[PDB]
């Protein structure tokens, strides 16, 4: 498609693709015991234990609002680990960060936990919204099954199972029903089923099989254009 | 066999410009009822060179539309007429669509074939859903170095007399005069022997073409006249980054000048990122150029081709309402408001799908 | 099928119209609700080019309206002379003079060129991401070749005996 | 479209060019960023940046006259707060060991 | 429920429109988005992520919906000496040696 | 034999799940066209989850662009001709300050 | 309340054209969210 | 010239003389975690991601 | 910057790691078509061979 | 749609019957008058002032959160 | 004392092991119950958690579950040394011995 | 149909990537 | 050389042995 042509795109004054120690004038310089009277420094060796406690806090304080959903707790753990494994897997040399990458990431996670303790972190609100929509769709499938009715997902699977039998009963020269062939069969059914949601299937024509739907249409009288002029 | 169907005919020299019939290869799509696409190859280029492009499972173009690899007049298998007027050649396609029972079709082209495809949209816009032009622009190319070489090769090809020259004489003449490797191979494959080993001859009419190019006037195939007008429909242009035919500096302006609905670069006009190579004009030979052209072609056919001008994409069909001009409808007791424009079936003229769906609609009510 | 949970937690202070947290996305939605959608014109010529004579009348009407109202227009012209000379001689180089004199000052151009390349990348987003997936689909298909070998082991064992 | 509208192109890249200067290690950019805005109306008078405040008061340069005072007071307090951060040893940080 | 013809495509793909003169001058700037609803569509961020823990976790979720799948999950998590659930086959050692121990009979 | 029959089954189920991920993305990508002609909030709806990540940056005051991105490609494109060409350091917060100060026998802390 | 329809044109089917009927509902839904804020602020304002 | 010299002396040079950053570290657990994490993902890197 | 990097900064010679939101969307926000395609693959290849 | 528009609809219910039912479907001058003054939901009924407040309120509030969170 | 379990409020019960055989059975059931643990039957007393798909962060989740079942308050300094099944068994023994000798819980 | 298998097996031994269009053209080339 | 030409059109690297098997397939 399109590639960056500038060969010097990742060059910095500190080297190639260096986002851990950008070059500045006030560079770090060593200290000597014999010659140093006093010092004001905030660096310590408390980041490791703060990294462990922050995980326990962020994990436990978030499970307070999971209502015991076991599958949500395990999903959250996988997501929480992806946030803590950033310094270990990134291309950036996190052990070479300017003034200590360990302290920087620990203080960054503390700001996240502060929002977590108040149940106002955007990851939390996003989890509640996503899970509610998922449970509403699972409850819809459950209520249809209790009524003995067939779900829309089960009808697709049974329809896909019968199309495979039809395509393989004519495939005698070759006998490799590859995953590529299976996929394009399911995708073709999906495109017709997706278009069928906005225009349902009334007759044998099937989902979205009416040409009259695409003739000239007008807004209903009880719902005109609310935002702009029509003429 | 089944997917590749090229109707066999013999070129007929016609005195009347209206008794001209076009021949070509038809490629059947994967699905039952799909709109058709009419594609024109470069001038003096084989239609078969585009078969692997349009029948590539990776690109899967036939999943969208049926493809007609059609030859223009004086080219390949079609009838011969000395005139190369774009309006007369455009009316040839309309008689072809009628004889083949095609109501409306997508138009494509490569190089000069791109000009021909766009000309049909200029003269018959109501029969054309869209135009996809590959490495071309509606501009006077009589002074482009790439066209001058093609014009020079056709002139040198008039020197060969098939009656007196032997096969070895022709092979030497082509290698020495035609330095471009692709033009050389194309012109060799155009040489064919008639029935009863009468003699050899080019598939294209070399006399009629040479006079058109050598005269170098308004009717030349390199020229784009103001007479052609404006194309009002959907148009997409794709060409290499370093193309000898379309220069990115100024050769895009003709697209805005002729095509009314072209938005600009990055929306309807793209360049394929590539190196400087005089053979980059033939995008189907290189996979890098072909992959980008095919993806942009699939995007055009799927979402932009045959969509109303004021709609963004095909996704807005049925959910976007277009403003109406006042006093535009015959009904006097009409409350003017926004409407969604009507989109019709691709061959509604020659089928009864509207009559059949009317009766199925009454069974519901 | 096991009975799923009735509902997850519902935050008592987060709504779709009044989101608790802030971002430019919600401001973008409230902004386009204010200016409204794109005012699509159904005509064949623009409004200004079709009413050039009429717009010229009202343009000069309001010029005369201001001119007839402003009795002291000459006092405003003279009071504007010094700031007109001052601000144009002071800012000439930074606006226009830099293009042919001592320094170019191409900072604003560099930002246009970076945006033009980003615009092009977005235009080819489909092609670039599809090429990236083809390599992942190649690795995925390479791992699926092992299950295809084991499925035929039963046929090999049957014919081997 | 952040890539076609030159108004957001200028403002986005300009803001990014300023915040990246936090790598120069002056101090917390979250602190002095507000001082940059006030300072920009002292020297921005040269570029007429104060034009949008012409009707906000009876003095066109009201915001600029306050900003030069803010710029003077907060710059004067920077060395004072630095000596406070040093502590009682602050004189050793300046001159070093006595003689 | 009706499915129509598998050989045909949706009617949206088959409907078309052509232009004529005169033509509206207006060029559309943006796509209309009057109502902020994009339900039932998956996020396009899930594009080119490599294999990870979410793959074997979601595999068990869908496998446990079947009888045969429940047997596979319980057997793998109990009777397979692997230090990870991200199973990667780079050799046929365990495959070939499992065949020679069975084809002897 | 039943040990590898169930091992290769779960192994295929993992990579079939990844195959379905890539397939369903290309399926959803068909409804996405002209990324330059969408509104700001509609483009973020296609890429659901980007608004949430943008809110986390705002609520934690990580308003330095590209600080939590491993490859700030946008940062490199903006600084191709910048004086003192540099990008923001990884996970740099605008409020943190690691400045030190020492007193030695020499002046100015030397 | 019921709205008198002149019936000068047939309205589109709700199942075939669902997007045309949604704007009215989401508009009142926004107001309901604002009323929740007005009621919850009774003790602070009071 | 005076605009550059003002900020280059009041803020840049002034803080260069009286402040600094130490080169010694008190903790280095990121370096050893990244090495162990790299061995855990060796099989995936062999597939060339 | 966030919208561009999260959609254009990935490369094939590096591993793209899943974020928190991308974990929740794959596991708890899949649509019906995704659910069908996985069970369709599992039934045809792992069960029905 | 807002409750004030619904309150208008309850009061204009007899007026809605005279214009929409009787006058609107007639022909001539009475028909043109009824179709022009038809009663229902408003076309282009959005209030830009209300929308202007919502935008500036959300934009200014995001600034308050940054300036206060120190 | 009560917690939600699948949307239902269930009273949480605490265990008191006070026996070597019961501590080993609890830790094995604890580690096997974790959804990231591989080769659950190959897990024994001398099993390194790394060999079963567990890292430093999984030990935190396991230590968090020990506080839920036993009522312990485990400090952040102790968690990173629990990398084997034997380590959990010895730590639980040390906590029971400490409370039996000092009459109070260890420092948290 | 039978001629398709003859060409496909020939292309199979040379481990050459083949498409149905190529086979249809080769088969048409044989009859032609 | 018709067999060579169709193979050339598809951009398939062909050996001399393949061409002979195809020619023999048609002639035989
Ligand atoms: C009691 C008696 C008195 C009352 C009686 C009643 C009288 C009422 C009068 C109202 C008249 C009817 C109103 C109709 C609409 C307004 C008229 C109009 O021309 O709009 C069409 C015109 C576009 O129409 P179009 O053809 O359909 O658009 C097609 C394209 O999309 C357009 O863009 P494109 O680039 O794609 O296409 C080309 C484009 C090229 O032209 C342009 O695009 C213009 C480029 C300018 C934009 C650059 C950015 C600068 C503006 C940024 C925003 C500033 C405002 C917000 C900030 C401050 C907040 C308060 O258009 C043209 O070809 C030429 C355009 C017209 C000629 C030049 C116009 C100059 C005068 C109009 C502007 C007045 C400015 C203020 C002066 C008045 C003092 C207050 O609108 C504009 O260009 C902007 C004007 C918007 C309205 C504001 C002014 C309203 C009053 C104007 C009255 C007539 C002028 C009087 C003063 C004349 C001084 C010389
Ligand atoms: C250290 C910086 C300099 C400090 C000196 C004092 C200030 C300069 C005063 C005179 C200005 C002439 C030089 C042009 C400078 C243009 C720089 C510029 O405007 O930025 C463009 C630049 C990007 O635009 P560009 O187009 O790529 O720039 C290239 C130029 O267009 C052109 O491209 P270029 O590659 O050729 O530029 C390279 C640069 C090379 O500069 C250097 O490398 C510096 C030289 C080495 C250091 C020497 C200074 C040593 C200082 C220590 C000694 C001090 C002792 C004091 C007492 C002791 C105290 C203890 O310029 C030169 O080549 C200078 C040679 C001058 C040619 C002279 C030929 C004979 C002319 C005879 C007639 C003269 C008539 C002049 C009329 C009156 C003046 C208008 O923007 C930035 O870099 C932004 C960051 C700012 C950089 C740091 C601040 C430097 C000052 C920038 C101005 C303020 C920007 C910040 C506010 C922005 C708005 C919010
Ligand atoms: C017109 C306006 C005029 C004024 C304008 C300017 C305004 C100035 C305000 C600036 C800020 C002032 C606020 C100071 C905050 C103090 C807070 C505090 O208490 O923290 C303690 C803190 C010391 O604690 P540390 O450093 O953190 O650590 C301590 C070590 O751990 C400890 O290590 P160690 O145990 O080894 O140390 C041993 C011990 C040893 O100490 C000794 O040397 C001992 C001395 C001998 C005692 C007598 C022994 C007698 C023995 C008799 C024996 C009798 C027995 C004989 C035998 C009997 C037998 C039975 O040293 C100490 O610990 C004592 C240090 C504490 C002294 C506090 C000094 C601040 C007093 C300020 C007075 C005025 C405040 C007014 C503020 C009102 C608001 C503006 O004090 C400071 O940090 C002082 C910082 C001052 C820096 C700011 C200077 C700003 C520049 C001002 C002058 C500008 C001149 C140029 C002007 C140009 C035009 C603009
Ligand atoms: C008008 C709208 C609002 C605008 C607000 C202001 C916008 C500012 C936009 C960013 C410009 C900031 C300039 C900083 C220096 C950039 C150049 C650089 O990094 O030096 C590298 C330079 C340049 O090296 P170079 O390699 O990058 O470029 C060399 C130039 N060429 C390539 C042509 C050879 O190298 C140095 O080491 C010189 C160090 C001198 C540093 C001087 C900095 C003084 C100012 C910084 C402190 C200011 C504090 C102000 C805060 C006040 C708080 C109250
Ligand atoms: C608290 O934190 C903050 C915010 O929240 C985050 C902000 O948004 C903001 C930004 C502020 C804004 C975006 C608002 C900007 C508003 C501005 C500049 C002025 C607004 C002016 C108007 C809307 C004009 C209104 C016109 C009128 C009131 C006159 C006409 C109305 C009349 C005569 C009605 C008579 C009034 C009454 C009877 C009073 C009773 C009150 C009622 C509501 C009764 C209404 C009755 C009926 C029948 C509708 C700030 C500064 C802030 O500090």
């Amino acid at each position: 498609g399109y590639k960056i042509r500038n060969k010097s795109i990742f060059w910095t004054r500190a080297g190639w693709k260096n986002n851990w120690h950008p070059k500045n004038f006030n560079a770090p310089r060593p200290s000597y015991g014999e010659f140093t009277m006093g010092i004001r420094c905030r660096n310590d060796h408390h980041s490791f234990l703060r990294y462990v406690q922050t995980y326990r806090n962020m994990s436990r304080h978030c499970k307070q609002y999971f209502l015991g959903d076991k599958q949500l707790e395990e999903t959250f753990i996988l997501g929480l680990r992806s946030l803590f494994l950033v310094p270990y897997d990134s291309q950036c040399l996190t052990d070479q960060i300017k003034h200590g990458g360990e302290r920087r990431f620990v203080d960054q996670l503390d700001r996240d936990f502060e929002l977590i303790s108040y149940n106002t972190h955007p990851y939390q609100l996003f989890t509640y919204t996503v899970r509610n929509e998922h449970l509403a769709w699972k409850n819809e499938q459950y209520e249809k099954i209790q009524k003995g009715e067939k779900t829309f997902e089960q009808e697709l699977l049974d329809y896909l199972d019968e199309q495979v039998l039809a395509e393989k009963a004519k495939l005698r020269d070759g006998q490799n029903f590859s995953i590529e062939r299976m996929t394009e069969i399911a995708l073709h059914v999906f495109r017709k089923a997706r278009a069928g949601k906005v225009r349902p299937a009334q007759d044998v024509r099937g989902p979205d099989g009416n040409v009259n739907d695409f003739l000239e249409q007008r807004r209903p009288f009880e719902h005109p254009n609310p935002t702009g002029v029509t003429h | 066999s089944r997917i590749i169907n090229h109707l066999r005919g013999d070129p007929v020299y016609q005195d009347n410009t209206k008794d001209v019939s076009l021949r070509g290869t038809f490629l059947r799509g994967k699905y039952d009822d799909l709109p058709t696409m009419i594609f024109f190859t470069e001038a003096c280029d084989l239609t078969a060179n585009w078969i692997p492009f349009f029948t590539n499972p990776q690109y899967d173009i036939l999943a969208h539309r049926n493809v007609w690899l059609l030859n223009p007049r004086n080219f390949g298998n079609s009838d011969r007429h000395p005139s190369f007027d774009l309006q007369e050649m455009s009316d040839d396609v309309m008689r072809f669509m009628y004889s083949q029972k095609i109501s409306m079709a997508t138009l494509g082209g490569h190089g000069i074939g791109g000009k021909i495809a766009l000309a049909v949209g200029c003269y018959h816009a109501e029969r054309v859903t869209g135009v996809f032009s590959i490495d071309s622009s509606p501009m006077d190319q009589r002074y482009h170095e790439a066209f001058k070489e093609f014009k020079g090769y056709v002139n040198a090809l008039t020197e060969i007399n098939f009656k007196t020259w032997s096969d070895k004489d022709v092979k030497v003449f082509l290698k020495e005069n035609i330095k471009d490797p692709k033009w050389r191979s194309i012109f060799t494959n155009n040489i064919s022997k008639n029935a009863k080993t009468q003699s050899d001859s080019f598939n294209f009419e070399i006399n009629y073409l040479n006079h058109n190019l050598n005269f170098n006037k308004a009717d030349s195939l390199g020229n784009w006249a103001v007479k052609n007008g404006i194309y009002t429909g959907r148009a997409h242009f794709i060409f290499p980054e370093y193309s000898r035919w379309v220069h990115l500096a100024t050769n895009t302006l003709p697209m805005h000048k002729v095509c009314a609905r072209v938005k600009g670069f990055g929306h309807d006009i793209f360049y394929v990122q590539g190196d400087e190579n005089p053979l980059n004009h033939w995008v189907y030979d290189f996979e890098n150029y072909a992959n980008v052209v095919a993806s942009k072609l699939n995007k055009f056919l799927h979402s932009y081709d045959g969509v109303h001008a004021l709609l963004k994409d095909r996704t807005e069909i049925g959910n976007f309402m277009i403003p109406d001009r006042i006093k535009s409808r015959n009904d006097s007791k009409h409350i003017y408001g926004d409407y969604s424009p009507a989109h019709l079936h691709h061959n509604w003229r020659f089928n009864h799908i509207y009559e059949k769906h009317d009766e199925l609609d009454k069974k519901l009510n | 099928m096991k009975k799923p949970m009735a509902k997850a937690y519902e935050h008592p202070y987060n709504s779709e119209h009044h989101p608790l947290n802030f971002s430019a996305v919600k401001i973008a939605e409230t902004f386009h609700d204010f200016i409204g959608p794109e005012q699509v014109s159904p005509h064949y010529e623009s409004f200004a080019m079709s009413r050039k004579f009429l717009l010229t009348f009202w343009g000069g009407f309001f010029v005369l309206n201001f001119g007839m109202a402003t009795v002291d227009l000459n006092w405003i012209m003279k009071s504007t002379y010094i700031p007109w000379i001052f601000w144009f001689q002071l800012m000439y180089f930074y606006v226009e003079g830099k293009n042919s004199m001592f320094m170019p000052l191409l900072q604003r151009f560099y930002r246009r060129a970076a945006a033009n390349e980003i615009f092009t990348m977005e235009a080819f987003y489909h092609e670039n991401i599809e090429n990236k997936l083809r390599n992942l689909m190649r690795i995925t298909k390479g791992q699926l070749e092992y299950w295809d070998i084991h499925t035929s082991y039963g046929e090999i064992r049957a014919d081997s005996i | 479209n952040p890539n076609t509208e030159e108004n957001t192109i200028d403002s986005d890249y300009l803001a990014a060019s300023g915040t990246v200067e936090a790598e120069k290690e002056i101090t917390s950019i979250d602190d002095y960023l507000g001082l940059v805005f006030a300072i920009a109306y002292v020297f921005g008078v040269f570029f007429y940046v104060h034009g949008w405040t012409s009707m906000l008061s009876h003095a066109v340069l009201l915001l600029s006259c306050y900003s030069i005072i803010i710029m003077f007071l907060f710059i004067l307090g920077m060395p004072t707060l630095l000596l406070y951060d040093f502590g009682i040893f602050f004189l050793a940080y300046l001159k070093g060991a006595g003689k | 429920l009706q499915w129509g013809s598998l050989a045909e495509r949706p009617m949206v793909d088959r409907v078309m429109s052509t232009s004529t003169w005169p033509v509206p001058y207006y060029q559309r700037l943006f796509k209309a988005y009057p109502i902020r609803e994009k339900k039932d569509k998956m996020s396009l961020l899930l594009s080119d992520i490599d294999i990870d823990d979410t793959n074997w976790y979601q595999a068990k979720d869908f496998l446990r919906g079947s009888f045969r799948g429940r047997q596979i999950v319980d057997y793998v998590e109990n009777n397979i000496a692997s230090n990870t659930y991200i199973l990667i086959q780079q050799d046929v050692a365990n495959m070939a040696k499992a065949y020679v121990h069975d084809i002897c009979g | 034999l039943d040990d590898i029959e169930n091992e290769l089954s779960f192994h295929a189920a993992i990579w079939l799940n990844a195959y379905a991920d890539y397939t369903m993305f290309l399926f959803e990508l068909e409804e996405y066209n002209d990324p330059n002609d969408y509104l700001m909030h509609e483009n973020f709806d296609f890429f659901r989850g980007l608004e949430t990540e943008l809110e986390e940056l705002t609520e934690t005051h990580n308003y330095i662009p590209g600080a939590k991105d491993d490859v700030n490609l946008r940062g490199y494109l903006a600084t191709q001709f910048a004086w003192g060409k540099k990008v923001i350091s990884f996970y740099r917060h605008p409020a943190d300050d690691f400045k030190c100060a020492k007193a030695t026998k020499n002046m100015l802390g030397r | 309340p019921k709205i008198v329809n002149p019936q000068l044109w047939p309205n589109p089917n709700k199942l075939r054209f669902a997007d045309l009927y949604k704007y009215q509902g989401v508009e009142m839904k926004k107001i309901n969210d604002s009323i929740k804020n007005y009621k919850a602020a009774k003790f602070y304002i009071g | 010239s005076q605009f550059v010299a003002f900020f280059a002396i009041v803020f840049w040079l002034f803080l260069f003389l009286y402040t600094f950053f130490i080169i010694e570290k008190h903790e280095d657990f990121f370096s050893k975690k990244r090495e162990e994490r790299k061995k855990k993902l060796k099989e995936l890197w062999n597939l060339k991601n | 910057t966030h919208f561009f990097n999260r959609r254009h900064s990935s490369s094939q010679e590096f591993i793209r790691f899943r974020t928190y939101t991308e974990v929740l969307l794959k596991i708890s926000a899949y649509n019906d078509f995704f659910y069908v395609l996985n069970n369709y693959y599992y039934n045809q290849k792992l069960i029905l061979k | 749609m807002n409750p004030i528009q619904k309150a208008w609809l309850k009061i204009l219910e007899p007026v809605s019957y005279v214009i929409n039912e009787k006058m609107a479907k007639r022909t001539g001058i009475i028909g043109k008058l009824g179709r022009f003054f038809a009663i229902g939901p408003r076309e282009y009924g959005v209030h830009p002032i209300n929308r202007m407040f919502i935008f500036m309120n959300r934009k200014y509030m995001a600034f308050q959160a940054v300036a206060l969170h120190r | 004392l009560t917690q939600y379990v699948e949307g239902q409020i269930v009273n949480r019960n605490q265990l008191t092991l006070k026996k070597q055989e019961d501590i080993e059975q609890y830790v094995l059931k604890l580690v096997r119950g974790y959804f990231r643990t591989t080769n659950k039957q190959g897990l024994n007393i001398n099993s390194v958690l790394q060999d079963h798909g567990l890292d430093e962060f999984d030990s935190i989740e396991l230590a968090m579950q020990v506080e839920e079942d036993l009522g312990y308050v485990i400090s952040a300094e102790t968690i990173p040394v629990l990398n084997k099944v034997k380590h959990f068994v010895n730590y639980i023994n040390h906590v029971e011995q400490f409370k039996a000798e000092n009459g109070k819980a260890p420092i948290a | 149909a039978p001629q398709n298998l003859e060409v496909e097996n020939i292309l199979k031994r040379y481990h050459i990537n083949y498409t149905q269009a190529l086979i249809d053209e080769l088969v048409d080339w044989k009859t032609g």
